């Protein structure tokens, strides 16, 4: 969050200055490189071409896009000409569903037979990433921080401080992230060891 | 072979203790009194995950094979027991025909009803209990869960008999007894007694006629 | 069918300059964009380049790069190739028949569409001229086609009319920077003077013809 | 640098079977790329045998099909026949390098069936050569079957050395190759020596045709 690096720090159901006092369940981060541009599909609910075949996402999301460019490192001084879009597919993709394919599209009525031409499209295609490219068609890095916060138990932890704990006095206590106000008492309920 | 699975393969829904609540809630559970399918060799589809039991003496049973091909290039979900540990393995394995690289991830941790449940990230549940398909009520407890996600469409045992049967997507009501252990439960969608005692959220139904259910 | 013909080949000095094209007679080029690709001579095709739609173009460093360049234009559907500094392994036949890069396209198996004629880079410190062919009085009689340049020319016998009894050994080249071939012929020893013989080389490369008549003492 | 290695010769009978190799590293046929062939004799058009890596392309028969894993590809021939004794290469794509890898060469073959002895003389120099103050001596190993025959000739009695070159392949009608060995002189010095003679050695053969073909006949 206090980096100098980066372009975009958009976040979803959770603020990036909490986000360092809470814990998830587990967090997934989806890293990839795009045009700068294009950091407009990555975004929840946008009707996003490239979005539908390469990174899509829930349009009811939570996490945070952390985006910065990356012409710098990642445009070579001979130029880079190293990644690929993906351009076409059958149909959009589920909310995170990778899909690896080096299937031919056919947008009409020609047959392919698994080669290409016109109207017989390959997927992919290179991201011209001149050192000199100007600003928007850059190499930009993504990582998409996915933060999930289901009611199982938590295990990736903000550093938050461990104070000691206190039985029967009001007290406004945080468990794993699960946090509330109550009289604490040690009680006899059988928990079986998994719950 | 197929064989009655009734009053089987309730488990825990999640890890938390619920005493003395009849509470109710959707997910992939073995249907009442359906066929469990039984064995004395063969590879099996993983349809939405599994219940699992059998019934014998010698510890006769090392562990299981889950995945998409079962053989290389794509990484596939294994478990053993050498006695003093069960062992979780994953990788894009060189197995055989007849199983009686870059591995991903891996861990260590009638004189039986043998009974285990497992389903797709990855979870396992068990009753792994002397009892000397069998009668009665039994709920499995948690043994494991894998935060690890893979397309599994076969399943396979490694070494006699044993029962199987896949899960469904369905609303049960669970019987939590004083304790927080489940101890009853009613398979909604079994007949029209079973959603009239989930209408009700009760394991009595009084005399009477009680709207149940919609038809369109 | 995307019917691909090469052109504009050249003879230079050593560490001299060319331009050189090619094209896909009668079919557009933007949906075939083919790289070029030539023989390394006695070994296999050598890796010249890839290409793309977009540019992103790579050249091997083994024996191209710093020197080869490559593009085309869709008003012409034509190739090109401007070039620097001539190496003499550049003297083959050259060939432009596949079209996609070094990342994967088309399928993780290839295809490949046409292949053409040849277009020739060719390099030395010689000039055009004609071979010093002479009757060989000899029957099984043939020819030994000592000293010129360019390679290569046609070959037969009786202005094609012996051309089922000939044959032609390994080619040659001489201490005077020059070629050479041998083309023999096997036919009845018997009929000489009431059957004609006659070994036949139409030098369009060299412009001296020779279609001279043989007989032994 | 890098090159998919094949085998220079495997070898069936007419209508009989082979199966060969084209051979890489993990950087090419074990980095997840596929492999093609090419038929090509010299100045014939490069004609591809393999399509996606399932099919074969367009007229292209059976018998060439192919079979690749590991760091190999293996192509085939069932049903040889004659034309089948020709050049081939192989190519695919290396991650070791910027773009395309290629092979090593292959030489399908038919068997060598029969012990055809050849025929042996130097085709003489004629005095006509004279006209530009020079002559010409090629030595003739033709006719004979199978692969190769050892040269050996003579002037003055002492033997001619480092004149050695390549056999060529199989004629029409029958199986029969040809091969040749060549010299060279100051024309004075070939004025000076004068026997310029053959003793041709071959698995069958007994003696030579052997004629004198001194300069200045
Ligand atoms: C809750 O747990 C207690 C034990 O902690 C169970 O009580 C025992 O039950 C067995 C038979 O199931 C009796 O033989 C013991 O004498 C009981 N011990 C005590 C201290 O009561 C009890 O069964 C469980 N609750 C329910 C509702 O089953
Ligand atoms: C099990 O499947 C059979 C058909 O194989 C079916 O007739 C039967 O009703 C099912 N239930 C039981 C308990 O057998
Ligand atoms: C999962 O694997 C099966 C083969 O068992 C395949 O048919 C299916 O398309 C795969 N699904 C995905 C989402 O990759
Ligand atoms: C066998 O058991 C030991 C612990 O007793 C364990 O370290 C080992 O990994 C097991 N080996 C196999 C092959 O399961």
């Amino acid at each position: 969050y206090n980096s100098a690096s980066f372009s975009t720090f958009k976040c979803y159901g959770v603020s990036p200055t909490k986000l360092n006092d809470l814990c998830f369940t587990n967090v997934y981060a989806d890293s990839f490189v795009i045009r700068g541009d294009e950091v407009r599909q990555i975004a929840p609910g946008q009707t996003g071409k490239i979005a539908d075949y390469n990174y899509k996402l829930p349009d009811d999301f939570t996490g945070c896009v952390i985006a910065w460019n990356s012409n710098n490192l990642d445009s070579k001084v001979g130029g880079n000409y190293n990644y690929l879009y993906r351009l076409f597919r059958k149909s959009n993709l589920k909310p995170f569903e990778r899909d690896i394919s080096t299937e031919i599209y056919q947008a009409g009525s020609t047959p392919c037979n698994g080669v290409e031409g016109f109207n017989c499209y390959f997927p992919l295609q290179s991201y011209g990433f001149q050192p000199t490219n100007g600003v928007g068609y850059q190499p930009y890095r993504v990582v998409v921080l996915s933060f999930e916060l289901l009611h199982a138990p938590a295990t990736v932890c903000g550093p938050k401080k461990s104070t000691n704990l206190v039985k029967n006095k009001c007290v406004n206590f945080n468990f794993n992230g699960l946090t509330g106000t109550g009289v604490l008492t040690e009680s006899n309920k059988k928990f079986l060891p998994f719950q | 072979a197929y064989t009655n699975s009734f009053t089987r393969g309730v488990y825990y829904p999640d890890k938390v203790f619920r005493s003395s609540v009849l509470h109710s809630t959707q997910d992939l559970f073995l249907p009442f009194f359906s066929n469990v399918t039984w064995f004395h060799n063969p590879v099996l589809p993983f349809n939405d995950g599994v219940y699992f039991a059998s019934t014998e003496k010698s510890n006769i049973i090392r562990g299981w094979i889950f995945g998409t091909t079962l053989d290389s290039k794509t990484q596939s979900l294994l478990i053993v027991n050498n006695a003093t540990n069960v062992v979780i393995k994953v990788c894009e394995f060189q197995f055989c025909n007849d199983p009686f690289n870059n591995c991903t991830f891996e861990y260590v941790s009638f004189k039986n009803l043998r009974e285990f449940v497992f389903k797709n990230y990855f979870k396992i549940y068990s009753k792994h209990t002397p009892i000397n398909l069998p009668q009665g009520f039994s709920a499995l407890e948690p043994l494991v869960d894998l935060p690890i996600g893979i397309n599994i469409t076969r399943f396979q045992t490694l070494l006699a008999a044993y029962y199987v049967g896949y899960l469904q997507p369905r609303t049960f009501l669970l019987k939590y007894n004083e304790n927080g252990t489940i101890t009853d439960a009613v398979d909604c969608a079994l007949d029209p007694l079973s959603e009239t005692k989930c209408t009700l959220k009760s394991f009595t139904v009084e005399k009477g006629i009680y709207q149940t259910s919609n038809f369109r | 069918e995307v019917q691909l013909v090469e052109s504009g080949g050249g003879l230079v000095q050593p560490g001299g300059s060319l331009r050189l094209s090619c094209a896909a007679s009668g079919v557009t080029f933007s949906s075939y964009w083919m790289s070029w690709v030539r023989q390394a001579p006695g070994k296999g095709l050598e890796w010249v380049a890839n290409i793309r739609q977009d540019g992103s173009e790579k050249y091997s460093v083994d024996s191209v790069k710093g020197r080869f360049t490559i593009s085309r234009d869709n008003a012409k559907n034509s190739l090109y190739l401007q070039m620097n500094s001539l190496r003499a392994e550049d003297t083959a036949v050259y060939y432009c028949a596949r079209a996609r890069r070094a990342d994967n396209s088309g399928y993780y198996g290839f295809h490949f569409d046409c292949w053409g004629q040849g277009t020739l880079v060719t390099v030395s410190s010689a000039s055009t001229k004609g071979p010093s062919v002479f009757p060989l009085a000899p029957a099984a009689l043939g020819c030994l086609v000592k000293d010129y340049f360019p390679e290569p020319v046609t070959v037969s016998w009786n202005s094609g009319a012996l051309t089922s009894g000939v044959h032609t050994f390994p080619a040659v080249l001489q201490s005077s920077g020059l070629y050479s071939l041998s083309s023999v012929v096997t036919v009845p020893s018997s009929s000489l003077g009431t059957q004609t013989y006659i070994c036949n080389v139409n030098h369009k490369p060299s412009n001296t013809k020779v279609d001279k008549k043989v007989e032994p003492k | 640098q890098s090159v998919l290695t094949q085998p220079p010769s495997v070898s069936g009978a007419p209508g009989q079977r082979v199966t060969i190799s084209c051979t890489g590293s993990s950087s090419n046929i074990g980095a997840g790329y596929d492999v093609h062939w090419y038929q090509q004799l010299p100045g014939t058009a490069p004609k591809l045998l393999i399509y996606g890596n399932n099919n074969r392309p367009s007229g292209v028969p059976d018998r060439f099909s192919d079979s690749k894993s590991g760091t190999s590809a293996s192509l085939a021939i069932t049903r040889l026949q004659a034309e089948d004794e020709a050049d081939y290469y192989c190519q695919s794509y290396d991650s070791s390098l910027s773009g395309w890898v290629f092979g090593g060469g292959t030489k399908l073959t038919v068997l060598g069936q029969p012990k055809a002895n050849p025929t042996v003389t130097l085709f003489p120099p004629s005095s006509e050569e004279l006209q530009a103050n020079k002559a010409t001596l090629v030595c003739l190993i033709s006719d004979f079957y199978p692969g190769a025959v050892t040269v050996a000739w003579k002037a003055d009695s002492s033997p001619v050395k480092a004149g050695v070159e390549t056999t060529t392949p199989s004629k029409q009608s029958n199986n029969k190759y040809a091969a040749s060995s060549y010299l060279s002189l100051t024309p004075e010095q070939w004025k000076s020596h004068r026997s310029y003679s053959c003793q041709v050695t071959h698995e069958g053969s007994t003696v030579e045709k052997t004629v004198a073909p001194t300069e200045c006949s």
